[PDB]
């Protein structure tokens, strides 16, 4: 199976802006590892821009 | 010499323990948690997998009649039809024009590959914690594996270690669990014998090799179309295939405290919560006689730079006066600051350096080199990097010292106001006394 490219990170004040460049539908998901996490998962298809 | 302490259940945290025997020089141990495993206890309920419909060939009994016979098969269905006039490639047999019958038969059965692709329904309770701890002191390295409960003693170089039960009793697994390959789902599955068609658990088996089977898929037969032999039927699609497409999320991407869920066996690893009490029993060979340890007098502490960052962003300098050169044990008696080294090289020059990390604007703590004591105060500026890829190495204590700048200003203002109020009280009391003495 192929491995997708590493996304570009942009640091901020307790925030990360993340650039995504997929070639084909990939699954992107994140969670905050605290007491009460904040879920997410998605099927990225084209170039997007997400803040985490 | 028995001892006890508590260590945080955070992987990679450099915990250091101080032992002060009154007949020997102080000793410092290092304990680090490398790996943990929360192991729940599971009871199997039933096994679900895709089904397969078995439809035998029809038996066209003609110039006569047939009667349906009951059988003990899962979701069995049988009917007899009247008036069929079947056709085949060479022509139509069954001479009798209308006095023919066809018997249809069908039932459900477990699929061929159910023993490679199935979902399990479990009940989880009473998790058991297991850990792997690395300890070093003096010249003794080594890692050990320990059950984290008060009934397992492991000996590491002549020292007996007992790791007590966890402070908290929190588990990420609910009462009911559905396990599929390497994914764990917090799901409420229907009871055995009460499955509904089209959803999860339409067919259930008590075990993968068990002979019994309960299937409810609403299999229904229909009358064949005239002049053909096909045994029509209708059936609600499989519930397992449906569950595969709309199960939704998981526990691997949902668990709190940032701990990965794995399978075979079901466990939750590196899952930081609570405290781990430690009970120890050391022999006399580990300590050093006080005569052999160098004597340290006139210990003073100074700070060069301080930045309360996640990594060790502080430099400390100790000045002293000794008679001989050897090895001391270095420890900090407050959790506001964590030292990087546990032992230092003492020399007749009289200067040693240490590294510490803090999370408060104005830290204040007491540091000991062998038997001497000293008090350190520092002014620390915030760091500039917004985000780092490594965990914090401090205890995350923010409250500044009472001698800090902000607290000093608060003290000054409070003292001024208190002096004003005291003067008010004195004037009022003097006036009242003069009035009463009249
Ligand atoms: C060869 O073909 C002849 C076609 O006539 C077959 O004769 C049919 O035999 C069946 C079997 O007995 C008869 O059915 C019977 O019908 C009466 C009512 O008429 C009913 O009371 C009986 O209980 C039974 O169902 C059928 O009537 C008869 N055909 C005719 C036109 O009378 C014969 O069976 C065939 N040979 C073989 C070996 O199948
Ligand atoms: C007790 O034993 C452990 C394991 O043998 C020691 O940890 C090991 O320390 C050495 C360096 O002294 C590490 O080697 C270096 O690791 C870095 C990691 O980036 C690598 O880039 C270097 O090329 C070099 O291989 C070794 O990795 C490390 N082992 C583990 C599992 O982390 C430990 O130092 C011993 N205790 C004492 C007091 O020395």
């Amino acid at each position: 199976v192929p491995m997708a490219r590493e996304p570009t990170v942009i640091h901020g004040k307790r925030e990360v802006t993340l650039h995504l460049h997929p070639d084909h539908p990939t699954l992107f998901s994140y969670r905050t590892l605290g007491e009460d996490p904040q879920y997410h998962e998605e099927w990225v298809t084209a170039a997007v821009e997400r803040t985490i | 010499y028995e001892h006890s302490t508590v260590m945080p259940n955070v992987v990679g945290f450099p915990y250091k323990a101080h032992i002060e025997r009154p007949g020997y020089s102080p000793l410092t141990l290092q304990m680090q948690v490398v790996e943990t495993s929360l192991e729940p206890t599971l009871n199997l309920e039933y096994i679900t997998c895709e089904y397969k419909t078995v439809v035998p060939s029809p038996y066209v009994k003609c110039c006569g009649a047939s009667e349906c016979s009951t059988k003990e098969k899962p979701d069995y269905q049988c009917k007899v039809y009247t008036g069929v006039y079947p056709f085949m490639w060479g022509g139509a047999y069954c001479f009798c024009d209308s006095e023919n019958t066809q018997l249809s038969e069908a039932y459900v059965d477990r699929s061929d590959v159910c023993r490679h692709d199935h979902a399990s329904a479990y009940k989880a309770h009473t998790a058991s914690l297991k850990a792997k701890v690395r300890v070093m002191y003096g010249n003794v390295n080594q890692t050990v594996d320990v059950y984290v409960n008060g009934d397992h003693a492991v000996t590491i170089g002549g020292t007996q270690f007992i790791f007590g039960p966890l402070s908290s009793a929190w588990t990420p697994f609910d009462n009911k669990i559905v396990v599929y390959k390497d994914e764990v789902f917090n799901q409420d599955f229907p009871p055995y014998g009460s499955g509904q068609p089209g959803r999860f658990g339409d067919i259930q088996s008590r075990t993968v090799e068990s002979n019994d089977l309960y299937a409810n898929t609403a299999l229904k037969l229909a009358r064949p179309s005239p002049g053909m032999v096909h045994v029509p039927y209708t059936q609600t699609p499989s519930g397992f295939k449906y569950w595969l497409k709309e199960k939704g999320t998981a526990l691997n991407t949902k668990a709190p405290f940032g701990c990965q869920i794995k399978t075979n066996p079901v466990r939750a690893m590196n899952c930081a919560v609570g405290n781990i009490p430690v009970s120890m029993n050391l022999p006399d060979s580990a300590f050093t006689r006080i005569v052999e340890a160098p004597t340290i007098i006139d210990l003073t502490c100074t700070v060069a730079t301080c930045t309360h960052s996640s990594d060790f962003g502080g430099v400390l300098t100790l000045t002293y006066k000794t008679d001989k050169n050897g090895d001391c044990s270095v420890h900090s008696h407050s959790n506001v600051a964590t030292l990087q080294e546990a032992t230092a090289k003492v020399k007749t020059a009289g200067k040693v350096t240490l590294h510490f990390s803090t999370a408060s604007a104005s830290p204040s703590f007491v540091v000991s080199l062998c038997s001497a004591r000293a008090t350190c105060s520092a002014s620390c500026e915030p760091p500039k990097d917004h985000i780092v890829p490594y965990a914090a190495s401090h205890s995350n204590v923010v409250f500044p010292d009472m001698s800090g700048t902000a607290l000093s200003w608060v003290q000054k203002i409070s003292g001024g106001l208190g002096a004003f109020a005291i003067g008010a009280i004195l004037v009022l009391v003097v006036v009242t006394c003069i009035g009463l003495r009249r």
